[PDB]
């Protein structure tokens, strides 16, 4: 190409930028963590079977 | 040979002339001067966004 480089890096590099405004607006939004872990966050409590 | 020193004592004066050009109104443009041009020598050009 002449303008676009390539079809891998300039792709990739664009994806970097939409990657980095969706971080940025769902870091600056407001949103609670949800994982699963009962109260389980510290105490590395392995997965537990079952 | 100074003979008068009225008018014709010393010949060849400068008229008054100065080696400056006064422009009363001003007609610069710097802001072409402040952009910079630059060359191209072929004709396919091509930018991207």
């Amino acid at each position: 190409n002449y303008g676009r480089g390539r079809e891998l890096m300039y792709q990739l590099e664009k994806k970097g930028k939409e990657i980095k405004r969706d971080l940025e607006k769902i870091l600056l939004s407001g949103q609670a963590r949800t994982d699963v872990l009962a109260d389980q966050y510290l105490t590395n409590s392995a997965a537990d079977p079952a | 040979n100074p003979t008068l020193f009225v008018s014709y004592d010393q010949n060849g004066k400068k008229l008054s002339f100065a080696n400056w050009i006064s422009v009363l109104s001003p007609q610069d443009t710097p802001f072409v001067s402040m952009t910079g041009k630059e060359s191209i020598n072929q004709t396919i050009f091509s930018w991207q966004t």
